[PDB]
Order: structure tokens, then sequence, then C-alpha cells
């Protein structure tokens, strides 16, 4: 999932193409520091992206309440739907 | 200050350089006269980098740096822009010398 | 994100060329200076009533508001900039290059041959677009000459030589714009624009000290009314005049004796 918010920020436009003084004085104040703060959250977002260490301790919150699913006291792999068809199976016949 | 005390030391006497800059020149001599130390300080930087990818990165680095031609200098870069600079003190000393003549 | 950037990107590209079909000087429009009114009427303290103190405060409040209509037309001229090129942002082209990261694919990994381009390209945008070719000087070349110098007996000034032939390619350094070298592009440094000021500067010093010596040659009295004080003594009329100086300027005027 990172590999895709990453492919999204591989297409992010060059800002370093419009760092040179030409662009600094044709521009207005307020759409120049605008864009250096663009450019300030593009740094943010891919170094963000690309902290892979962190993946490992984000499976950790996914781990224990999937575990205590599983832990069923009717089956490990009960769902709604053998429920269901097991509901139907038990009221239709007799009592 | 903080641009020149890498070069000319601590003292680095601040107020001769704002008085008279350094010519591109200077700038020169002054980039080849500790591109030895550089050049060891970028190999020992990149033996003690954690990662063959550091390591191209600053000895990359130290590559497009210490060559002298890849100083920016804004009045080439730029040159309205510094001839623009330039009249914008000569204009506070016309202004000057217009009140003197007034006067 | 992505598209406010790329709209904050068309936006500054239309901020160049409309700045460039006017083709008007750069720091022009951000200098409030010339926004400023210079042939405004310019009020005259003399018809103010002012009493002693209160002439600076009214000199302070003239400028002041003339630098705030100064300032506040510089904004109404950012305020029409800025419309004009709203409307030229969306029609335009939007074909940047983007940013160049490593090649990561979903299940893949990525080679050191292509984070090390990467790193090439970054290293690349660290070039100047326009740059002077500093001649540095090879060891090869250097110690050509220096052995050459060393067969003529010279060897002790050969360094002095050979950093002669360096500077002597230094001076006439040729600007180098893409590998091409733009012919007959004169630029002038930053070196020689602050001797320029500072020649410009000392003229109008002198200009200012000779100023000074006819008015304390012909009634040297002056001195006793230090100068930042001096316009806290007027008023409106003459007879509103602090005494503070008057009478010490009346009683130095006479002389010695």
């Amino acid at each position: 999932l990172s590999n895709e918010r990453y492919q999204l920020l591989s297409q992010w436009p060059d800002f370093t193409t419009m760092y040179g003084k030409d662009f600094y004085y044709r521009a207005h104040p307020e759409d120049l520091k605008k864009f250096y703060d663009a450019a300030d959250e593009y740094y943010k977002l891919y170094e963000t992206v690309t902290e892979f260490d962190s993946l490992s301790a984000l499976a950790s919150q996914v781990v224990p309440n999937y575990a205590a699913r599983r832990r069923s006291t009717v089956h490990p792999a009960i769902g709604s739907t053998v429920a269901d068809g097991a509901f139907t199976n038990f009221l239709l016949s007799k009592q | 200050k903080e641009e020149l005390k890498v070069i000319y030391g601590d003292n680095v006497d601040v107020k001769h350089f704002q008085a008279s800059p350094r010519t591109p020149v200077q700038q020169l001599f002054d980039s080849l006269k500790n591109a030895a130390a550089n050049k060891e300080r970028a190999a020992k930087e990149a033996a003690a980098a954690a990662s063959p990818y550091l390591a191209y990165a600053v000895t990359k680095k130290q590559e497009v740096q210490a060559d002298p031609s890849n100083i920016p200098f804004d009045e080439v870069l730029y040159p309205q822009l510094s001839e623009e600079l330039l009249e914008l003190e000569l204009s506070d000393i016309r202004e000057d010398e217009i009140a003197l003549e007034k006067a | 994100k992505k598209q406010a950037t790329e709209n904050l990107m068309k936006l500054l590209q239309a901020y160049k060329d409309i700045g460039d079909a006017k083709s008007e000087p750069l720091l022009k429009n951000h200098n409030p200076r010339t926004f400023e009114d210079r042939d405004y009427p310019v009020p005259d303290f003399r018809t103010q009533n002012l009493k002693a103190g209160d002439v600076p405060k009214f000199f302070d409040t003239v400028i002041s508001t003339r630098a705030s209509a100064a300032i506040a037309s510089k904004d109404k001229f950012w305020a029409g900039r800025k419309t004009e090129a709203e409307a030229a942002s969306a029609k335009a082209s939007a074909a940047f290059p983007r940013v160049a990261v490593p090649e990561w694919k979903k299940g893949k990994t990525v080679s050191i041959e292509n984070l090390n381009t990467v790193t090439d390209k970054y290293a690349a945008a660290l070039v100047p677009k326009r740059k002077l070719a500093l001649p540095v000087l090879p060891e090869g070349v250097k110690k050509a000459v220096e052995d050459f110098a060393a067969s003529v007996g010279q060897a002790k000034n050969a360094s002095e030589v050979s950093e002669l032939l360096a500077k002597s390619l230094a001076e006439k350094a040729v600007v180098t714009e893409g590998g091409k070298v733009v012919e007959g592009f004169s630029y002038v440094s930053k070196a020689v624009a602050a001797k320029v000021i500072a020649t410009r500067r000392a003229e109008v010093h002198e200009r200012l000290l000779k100023l000074w010596a006819k008015r304390l040659l012909v009634s040297p009295e002056l001195a006793i009314v230090p100068l930042n004080e001096f316009d806290a003594q007027l008023a409106s009329k003459f007879e509103g005049i602090s005494p503070k100086y008057q009478e010490l300027l009346s009683a130095v005027a006479q002389g010695n004796k």
C-alpha cells in the first residue's frame, strides 16, 4: 500500500525547476510563499511515505484484534453465512 | 560571516569582505586552496557512510561542489537583477545628492 | 495537493511570461519606491498651527502616510497582476518534468543503479543554468610549465609563473550556458558593483562635508544645536520656536569676546 502511495508521489511536478530568481521576482509574494509551502509539504509527504521501519509496528495494530476475532468460542473459521445456513437447518428442521 | 568562516578562519575579518567583496578570481583561488582537504574529507566520509548509496551521494555532492565552475554567480545567472540591485543603492545615493544640490 | 502544486507552478509560469511580455524589470514592482507618488502637494508645516515639539511628529505622520499609500499602491498592483495571471494559468500547457524518485515497483526492489541515477539527476540541478567557465589549472599543465621554468633555472619562481598563468586565464573567464559559450555576454561583478557604490557614496559624502563646511565657515554657531534636536525646536510661526537654543545661538553668534 505504501507502494501505491509512493507511486503518486512519483507523479509530483518538479518544483525545483522554478527555484530561480526569474520566478521569484515575477511572482506575487503570497503565491511565492504558497509555492515554498507546497515544496515543504512534498518533502514532508516523501519523508513520511518512505519511513519503512514504521510498517512493522503498524502491522502490530491489526494483529491483536484479528487474533481475538479468530479466538472464537465457536470456531476459528466461523462466519455469518455458515452460521445463517446452520440457523436455517436448526430452525426449519423440527424444534 | 557564516559563508566565509569555513575558508578564512574564525577571525574571518568580515568588514574587509563587506566593504570589498571577493572577485570571482578570488572565489576560484579560495575554492582551490581547500580542495585537497575537501576531497580528503569527502573520501573519509564516503568511507564511513552507512550505505553505498550515501557514499555515492557524498562523493557526487563533492564532485559537483569542488568544481569551481559550479559556483553560482548571480551576476552571471541574472544580469538584469544584479544591475537592478546595484541601482537600488545608487538611487538612494542619488536621492541624497538631490537633497544636497537643493540645499 | 498535487493539483495545487501544479496550479501554483502554472501560476508562477503565468507570472513570468506576463512579466516578460511587458519586458519590465524584475525589482521594479517589488520596490515600493516605484509606487511612491513623488509629486504629491507635500503639506506645509507652517500652515498647521504646530507647537514646539509637534513638528517632527507632523513630519513622521506625513512620511508614514505617504509610505503607507505607496505600499497600498504596490498591493493594488499585485492584486491586478494576480488576476491577470489567474486568467492565464487556466489556459496553459502543464507539461512539467516530474520529481526524480527511484523506481520502486510493487513486489520488486530498487536497484542501486537507479538510486544512483536519481542522485545524478539531483546533482545535475546543482550546476547553474549559466556559469562562468573558470579555468582551473590542471597539474599536467602547471607541471608542463613548471619544468619549463626549471629548465632555465627559474624554478623557485616557477609556482609564481604557474599561478600567473592561472590568474591570466581566470581574468578572461568566459561564460558557459549549456556547454556552448554565449559570445559577447558582458557581466558586472559584485566587487565591481560595490566599488561603484563606494565611489559614488564617497563623492556624495564629500558633498555633505562641503555643505556643512560652508555653513560652519559662515556661521559657526550652528554646532551648538545638535542635529537630532533641530526640528524639535521648530513650530509653525517663528515666534513659537522653542527658546532652548535661541538665546545661546544669539550669544555665540557675536563672537569669542
